């Protein structure tokens, strides 16, 4: 199951 | 920018027995960037239905792919893989040896 | 024994040749189970293992939603990094991201991972404590500070200690015939005349799962590491792996050499001899 929060560099 | 050469292995899924169906494989690994051109050849000509795995990479971030086609070996037909990548000055051809 | 779950993501910019290429794949141990490819027609997360094919529409619609969200943060990322490195708009660049977890033999949480690479070199990594970050570059420091301020690690620790481990062992019991299997290597040797005074002895291990294996040659029970040609473990294409190890033997010395095979699928390790 994938991680569900956006992360941006 | 990083560029790493593909390692290439061309082999069958099962031990080759003439007259019996099998899959011819060409595994390319350890390369970077991910654009690579990989063909499988039967007596020099290019085989048209060749499939490949989905692009993945190793712990060191270098990429790997398995290309494969169904085939039935004979005593006289020759097979090989031809790969192109930014690291290769010309298309590298590796012949299928039944014993590697 | 231990098990792991991993997601690998690759985005490559195609300047002029459209939107960036994004590919996502998921693995449990050595078995791939899902994929998403940006250039594919479906635009959905797809099954790649028989045991995941019976998950419901909630699973598939939810993962398709989240994988496409990942696609889009990576396409913003490509611009952001081009900016951090003050690079041209004309060139293709690669971002890779991996995250996942490991459980031990008791199936309890053991390690968690979250890391990025830009154009094939390490960019930023969550450390083992899952509270700090490793950033090597000066550009990578923007990202490090950003994620510090925004408390990114706290969200990640929470997922890696909870959800990741939970679904890994859901996958483990739901795919038990595949994932809790072990296929033992089918072994054999070949002998090829190199010359009048030398021949190659090649030791084969075929049809084994998982991919981890140790294949070595010995000459009178001692180390032959520098003298062995050993290929990289390769996929047969049917979910098992293959590997070989070869030594060039002086004629009349075949009896001195032994091939040794270690694999968790073997009740005990093999010692093979040409005779």
């Amino acid at each position: 199951l994938l991680f569900g929060y956006p992360v941006y560099v | 920018m990083i560029q790493r050469t593909p390692k290439i292995q061309v082999y069958s899924r099962h031990p080759a027995e003439n007259g019996k169906s099998n899959f011819l494989n060409c595994y390319v690994s350890g390369f970077h960037p991910s654009d690579i051109e990989v063909d499988l050849l039967k007596n020099g000509e290019r085989i048209e239905k060749v499939e490949h795995s989905d692009l993945s990479f190793s712990k060191d971030w270098s990429f790997y792919l398995l290309y494969y086609t169904e085939f039935t070996p004979t005593e006289k037909d020759e097979y090989a893989c031809r790969v192109n990548h930014v690291t290769l000055s010309q298309p590298k051809i590796v012949k299928w040896d039944r014993d590697m | 024994g231990s098990h792991s779950m991993r997601y690998f993501f690759t985005s490559v910019s195609r300047p002029g040749r459209g939107e960036p290429r994004f590919i996502a794949v998921g693995y449990v141990d050595d078995t791939q189970f899902v994929r998403f490819d940006s250039d594919a027609a479906s635009q959905r997360m797809e099954p790649r293992a028989p045991w995941i094919e019976q998950e419901g529409p909630e699973y598939w619609d939810g993962e398709t939603r989240k994988v496409k969200a990942h696609s889009q943060t990576h396409r913003v990322d490509l611009g952001t990094l081009r900016g951090y490195y003050n690079q041209s708009e004309a060139g293709s660049h690669t971002v890779q991201r991996m995250y996942g977890c490991d459980v031990g033999s008791d199936w309890r949480f053991l390690r968690g991972y979250h890391q990025y690479a830009y154009d094939g070199k390490d960019y930023i990594a969550l450390k083992e404590d899952l509270r700090s970050w490793t950033a090597a570059d000066m550009a990578a420091q923007t990202t490090k500070h950003k994620w510090e301020a925004a408390h990114v690690a706290e969200q990640l620790r929470a997922y890696l200690e909870g959800t990741c481990v939970e679904w890994l062992r859901r996958y483990l019991e739901n795919g038990k015939e595949t994932l809790q299997r072990t296929d033992a290597p089918k072994t054999h040797m070949t002998h090829h005349a190199v010359s009048d005074h030398e021949a190659t002895l090649r030791c084969w291990a075929l049809s084994f799962y998982p991919a981890e294996i140790t294949l070595t040659w010995q000459r009178d029970g001692e180390d032959q590491t520098q003298d062995t040609e050993l290929v990289e473990t390769r996929p047969a294409g049917d979910g098992t792996f293959q590997k070989w190890a070869a030594v060039v033997v002086p004629s009349g010395q075949e009896q001195r050499y032994t091939c040794h095979v270690q694999h968790e699928g073997l009740p005990k390790p093999l010692t093979l001899r040409w005779e």
